[PDB]
């Protein structure tokens, strides 16, 4: 028995990450095992750590938490540093539009857990942490129970399957800060402090939790690792483009008919995600824009791009918020501005004041109270949140809004 | 100030859980809010001691994290998403229903002191917008009559 959760629709063409999580219910360990689960761990533990890193590298697996960094490479970089090492699963998923990670957590926790154990063995971590946002209480309890299940069966603890490898997984809860998703802030939170991002360098893979080499990976990234071991890197590479291989989760929301998570290859185009899979727009309205979470804005001219991490690709976390012709872009921009206003940690002055002023001024623009100087001020502020910023939030807090200014000049002009 | 035995048990549990005591700080604060309906200022000096942390650290942690409330006591917190997708799909309809049923607005507590409406950023359930929570429970808003039934489960 767990706290109530919504029933998010899920659909898959690959039947990998959503093999079970396409059904909205907790799949416990016996059902996981009946479905061939914990086979990858077995196979992995018969491989050397260096072999696993090699396979994950050759798989072309990339981080699914936003930065799209090659996972194998991250592991390689970490293990260049003497241990002990920590492995951290990032389950803070708090960006607007993004609800992809939770359906793995809440429906198929053993997929994630199996991934964490394999990844931990790979980098020589005997201690792992899931940092899950506080607003996912069910996820927290589901994971706590699942970990104990795996422990009962001998997939955690000491001498896992006689391999000589020891692992414990601890579950930490966040407490309502989006910035705790940033890997250094997460680590600060993990050590029982405020979620203030650290000045980098150093980077976590050298100095992270307790200053020790630390690998942070997104829930979805880690969820791929069992399939890489199981199928082999070659077969995994055949899934979608050789360039950006494997399944990807696409959380699709807004004015589509069939909002939910879609498991699709990353050579799927944005037009396909909306129209082929998500059933087009509510009332067959014209797409005006697609917000990539709170990161980017794509116009209706940019629908024929792939959902991969190529230069002209959608990128990000594959979060698809669909705006139609009836939706006001300035109103939407304000919401995105409001998000950044409420989530800046306040350490850096331009981020601190910029996030605030962008929202403050944009609200005046929307309310029709803005002076000419307010407009000019809004322009300047939007372009000057990033300076001195020591994390990615300051660098992107004005990105989407700027794209709306460039791509939808007419709509903004109305408000002038 | 003294923690009741039943709460203190659970706090010591959290402290034992992680390899280092201080790591339990958010689990402890979560626990305290659930027990009291808020974080009593006077609760933090005994917490800090259990954590082996300076009071100033514990206080700053409470201040930073948006989920912890130091001012208002409330049995049940109705976290209403006010972010982009929920706004698109009808946050203000949900707020209207809450106003009809409870007579309160975002940031307010019923005179009863049992419900507080807490505006929050994206709850990571956007496909099911508009979304809200009642404490740990999470729901899509469908209609006033549904909301009434949902809220009636909390006494
Ligand atoms: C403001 C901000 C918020 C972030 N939020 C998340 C998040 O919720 N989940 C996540 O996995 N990564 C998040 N990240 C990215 C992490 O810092 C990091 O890139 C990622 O967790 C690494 O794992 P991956 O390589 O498997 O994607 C965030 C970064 C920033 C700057
Ligand atoms: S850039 Fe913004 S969010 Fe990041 S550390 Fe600086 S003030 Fe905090
Ligand atoms: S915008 Fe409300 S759940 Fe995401
Ligand atoms: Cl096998
Ligand atoms: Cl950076
Ligand atoms: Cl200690
Ligand atoms: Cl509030
Ligand atoms: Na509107």
């Amino acid at each position: 028995s767990y706290p109530a959760i919504p029933r998010i629709y899920a659909e898959t063409t690959l039947n990998m990450l959503l093999k079970r999580a396409k059904k909205p219910r907790v799949h416990s360990i016996d059902e996981y095992l009946k479905d061939g689960g914990y086979q990858a761990l077995e196979k992995a533990l018969n491989m050397s750590p260096e072999e696993i890193i090699d396979w994950v590298d050759k798989s072309t697996l990339r981080g699914r938490g936003g930065a799209g960094f090659p996972t194998g490479k991250k592991w390689k970089f970490a293990v260049q540093n003497p241990g002990p090492r920590y492995f951290i699963c990032n389950a803070d998923e708090s960006e607007p539009g993004t609800f992809k990670d939770r359906i793995i957590i809440e429906r198929d926790p053993h997929l994630l857990i199996e991934g964490i154990i394999i990844s931990s063995y790979a980098i020589g971590a005997n201690e792992a942490y899931i940092y899950i946002r506080g607003e996912y209480p069910a996820g927290y309890y589901i994971l706590r129970d699942a970990i104990e299940e795996a422990k009962k069966k001998g997939f955690l603890g000491k001498n896992i399957l006689g391999s000589g490898f020891d692992l414990e997984i601890y579950v930490a809860r966040g407490a309502g800060a989006y910035i705790c998703g940033e890997e250094t802030a997460l680590i600060e939170s993990l050590e029982g402090k405020r979620g203030h991002p650290r000045l980098k360098p150093p980077y976590p893979v050298q100095k992270g939790l307790w200053g020790k080499p630390t690998v942070v990976n997104n829930v979805e990234t880690i969820a791929n690792v069992p399939f890489i071991i199981s199928m082999g890197w070659e077969e995994y590479r055949y899934i979608g483009p050789s360039d950006y291989a494997g399944p990807k989760l696409f959380p699709v929301s807004g004015k589509v008919k069939k909002p939910g998570v879609y498991e699709l290859p990353m050579n799927t185009t944005l037009r396909e995600v909306i129209f082929k899979y998500a059933g087009g727009t509510l009332g067959n309205k014209k797409v005006k824009a697609v917000f990539s979470g709170a990161l980017d804005c794509f116009s209706s001219e940019e629908l024929d791009i792939p959902m991969d991490y190529s230069p002209l690709g959608f990128g990000g976390t594959g979060t698809v918020i669909v705006l139609t012709e009836e939706d006001d872009i300035v109103e939407a921009a304000l919401k995105i501005a409001e998000f950044y206003e409420h989530e800046t940690c306040g350490q850096c002055t331009p981020c601190r004041v910029g996030c605030y002023e962008q929202a403050n001024l944009l609200e005046k623009i929307y309310k029709g109270e803005a002076t000419e100087q307010d407009w000019e001020g809004f322009d300047f502020v939007n372009r000057n949140i990033q300076p001195t910023s020591i994390c990615g939030l300051g660098a992107v807090a004005g990105r989407l809004i700027r794209q709306t200014l460039e791509k939808f000049p007419e709509e903004w002009e109305k408000y002038r | 100030f003294e923690f009741p035995e039943e709460l203190k048990t659970k706090l010591q549990e959290h402290i034992n859980y992680f390899p280092k005591k201080r790591q339990a700080i958010l689990l402890c604060l979560h626990e305290i809010q659930n027990y009291y309906g808020y974080i009593p200022p006077e609760s933090l000096k005994p917490l800090a001691d259990m954590l082996e942390l300076p009071l100033n650290h514990v206080e700053g942690v409470v201040a930073f994290y948006d989920m912890f409330d130091r001012e208002d006591k409330a049995k049940y917190r109705i976290r209403v998403c006010v972010s982009i997708v929920c706004h698109l799909m009808g946050t203000n309809k949900l707020l209207k229903a809450l106003e009809n049923i409870l007579g309160i607005k975002p940031g307010e507590v019923t005179p009863d002191g049992k419900f507080k409406i807490v505006p929050v950023q994206c709850l990571g359930a956007c496909s099911e917008a508009p979304m809200f929570m009642v404490n740990d429970d999470e729901y899509k808003f469908e209609s006033e009559v549904q909301l009434n039934e949902i809220l009636s489960r909390y006494t």
